[PDB]
């Protein structure tokens, strides 16, 4: 997946 | 917004 914290790094 | 690289924000 490409969700789990409100700020990170691209997908 | 995901999980990789390339910082999303500063």
């Amino acid at each position: 997946v490409c969700i789990g914290t409100p700020i990170s790094f691209y997908c | 917004g995901g999980a990789g690289h390339v910082p999303e924000y500063f």
